[PDB]
RNA sequence: CUGCCGAUAAGGUCUUCAAAA
RNA sequence: AUUGGGCGUAAAGCAAGCGCAGGCGGAUUGAAAAGUCUGGUGUUAAAGGCAGCUGCUUAACAGUUGUAUGCAUUGGAAACUAUUAAUCUAGAGUGUGGUAGGGAGUUUUGGAAUUUCAUGUGGAGCGGUGAAAUGCGUAGAUAUAUGAAGGAACACCAGUGGCGAAGGCGAAAACUUAGGCCAUUACUGACGCUUAGGCUUGAAAGUGUGGGGAGCAAAUAGGAUUAGAUACCCUAGUAGUCCACACCGUAAACGAUAGAUACUAGCUGUCGGGGCGAUCCCCUCGGUAGUGAAGUUAACACAUUAAGUAUCUCGCCUGG
């Protein structure tokens, strides 16, 4: 613009949001207070296991899940792969992601990690759904 | 190379050796017409029309169909170019 | 010398002539006239000195109280201009000043820079010799 | 020379390639 | 997007103006030296940074020497900006002399036309539509002739036009009043441009109080059309449209283009002042249009009244 009219007010620059908010709150517990500390993956609790169905061009029935972090965020996190042992109460490792079929879905349960089971009949990118080797 | 016979309505740029000139008159444009044919003629070798002579071999006549009137008129026309909704 | 036309200057000394060399250059026009000024004549100075303008003629009123400058530019024989592209540095609002470690060299020193360090106005070359630097008026090539 | 005159389920092909003769 | 972007049609020029503080700013002379440049000294801890070398089997790594950046002080330079002391008129104003306007407000005045009423003539429809029907009419309608009352708006002139910053301004007159164009041997002597905040004005609709109400018509009633019609058509019809005083402050408030300054081919119109003196036409200085090259643009297009070459200032934009 002018020198002089960005003397008076500067360049403001657009910010910046994150793709997974739910996975950067940490409740400390003591004292309930939520503070904006990034974490790669974080640990939930399962409420409502179910299906969905994809936006428009795909057609099919995907396995959803209503799964509360330990912090106190309701995120609804797919289970990704074929056939799951979640029974509607479980505990799950979610990770980053975004389906893009099912709206509002932004978070994939890391498979083969804690109480859920990893993914067996499967030999190719077995480390990404947690298989152990075949040997 | 091209030349030509510009009548103060040409571009400058377009033509290389610029002959100011008439274009309307049907004796300028001869006089000047013969005087090109003239030089390729005295290249060629044969003899020459309007060039290189007195005053009695230039004299020409103006067609048919007091003074000659090189006016340009007509602007009638040239109406604006149909508009109007 | 006589004129008939009233003549008007801008009031920013270094783009005024730069316009006038600018749009004569495009318009094919040579001879400009503009409102004399110190800075303004010694600016000229060293541009005919660096073969970019051909005459450089600063002139007085009958009285004493005006003076004006009229120059014309160095044209070849087909017609073209020796100068290319003319931008201004030190634009009023925001003055550009430089120390000699950062004098610029414009178009690999085939252009001109004015420098007016302490002297009056200055060349790249020359502010370079003597190693002293300051105020940036504009680029010429 | 001016009546009236409304609607039409979803997702979809088709350009493989100029290296060259 | 300071380096390094844009605002006509893609996001973005406030509706317009009067404008303080701020930013910028004509020419010349003198001084100082706050910016600006340069020399000397001090310092900017060590590790890290970059270059060279050594040592670990070479490397990673470790050590080694070199390597800036800024600040303060002191000594000089005087081109530009800033400060101060003054001069000049070309910027901008003032006066005299020419001069064009529907520029505004206040107070009066005028004629057609519609409606209603009064008085005659007259005798069956009028009205309305694509076609009709509500409706009006033997209580004499429509029509025709005269008169009276009242309100609203000002045919023709009227434009390949004028004025105002914008909204806007068109029957006639009076009073008050604003700005503008041209020529200046006159005068002041930079007093100028922009403008955050602030103030003023601001189409129509709408509001509050009191008047006014001819015509028209949101809302509403009825008759049509229609599958339905809360709409297009028709007949009625209140608020409103009008005036005075108070508010509201929004419009596609558009040239979808902020203001100021200097420069850049030309041609055709038209309006005003000035020069000549029948007009007509020629020249000069301006306002308003069309065409048009360089130039700009993504293209359409703009093109001396720029969206072109540049500067100053303000406002605004950052995917849906
Ligand atoms: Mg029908
Ligand atoms: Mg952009
Ligand atoms: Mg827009
Ligand atoms: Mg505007
Ligand atoms: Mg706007
Ligand atoms: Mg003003
Ligand atoms: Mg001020
Ligand atoms: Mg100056
Ligand atoms: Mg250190
Ligand atoms: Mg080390
Ligand atoms: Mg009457
Ligand atoms: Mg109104
Ligand atoms: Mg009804
Ligand atoms: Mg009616
Ligand atoms: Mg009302
Ligand atoms: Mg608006
Ligand atoms: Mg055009
Ligand atoms: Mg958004």
């Amino acid at each position: 613009a002018t020198i002089a009219q960005l003397i008076r007010k500067p360049r403001k620059k657009k910010k910046v949001k994150s793709k997974s908010p739910a996975l950067h709150y940490n409740l400390n517990l003591l004292n309930k207070k939520v503070t904006n500390v990034y974490s790669p993956l974080k640990r939930g609790v399962c409420t409502r296991v179910g299906t969905m169905t994809p936006k428009k061009p795909n057609s099919a029935l995907r396995k959803y899940a209503k799964v509360r972090l330990t912090n106190g965020f309701e995120v609804l996190t797919y289970i990704p792969g074929e056939g799951h042992n979640l029974q509607e109460h479980s505990v799950t490792l979610l990770r980053g992601g975004r389906v893009k079929d099912l709206p509002g879905v932004r978070y994939h349960i890391v498979r083969g990690t804690l109480d859920t089971v990893g993914v067996e009949k499967r030999r190719q990118q077995r480390s990404a759904y947690g298989a152990k080797k075949p040997k | 190379p091209v030349v030509a016979l510009c009548n103060t309505n040409t571009n400058p740029e377009l033509v290389d050796f610029i002959i100011p000139a008439n274009n309307h008159q049907p004796q300028s444009t001869c006089l000047l017409m013969n005087l090109l044919a003239d030089a390729v003629a005295e290249a060629k070798a044969m003899p020459t029309m309007f060039a290189y002579k007195p005053d009695e071999e230039i004299q020409i006549e103006i067609p048919q169909k007091k003074q000659i009137t090189s006016q340009r008129l007509n602007i009638t026309r040239n109406p604006e170019v149909l508009t109007r909704e | 010398i006589t004129t008939t036309k009233p003549i008007k200057a801008h009031f920013d000394p270094v783009a005024d002539l730069l316009t006038k060399i600018n749009n004569a250059r495009k318009a094919k026009l040579m001879t400009v006239t503009t409102i004399a000024s110190k800075l303004k004549i010694a600016i000229l100075e060293i541009l005919v000195k660096e073969g970019y303008l051909a005459n450089f003629q600063v002139l007085e009123n009958k009285s004493k109280t005006k003076r004006i400058v009229t120059f014309n530019l160095k044209y070849t024989q087909r017609r073209i201009p020796s100068i290319n592209g003319v931008k201004q540095i030190s634009k009023p609002g925001l003055r550009i000043y430089r120390p000699f470690e950062k004098l610029p060299l414009v178009l690999n020193g085939l252009g001109i820079a004015i420098i007016s360090t302490s002297d009056g106005v200055m060349t790249d070359k020359v502010a370079r010799l003597k190693k002293i630097g300051g105020e940036i008026l504009a680029y010429v090539w």
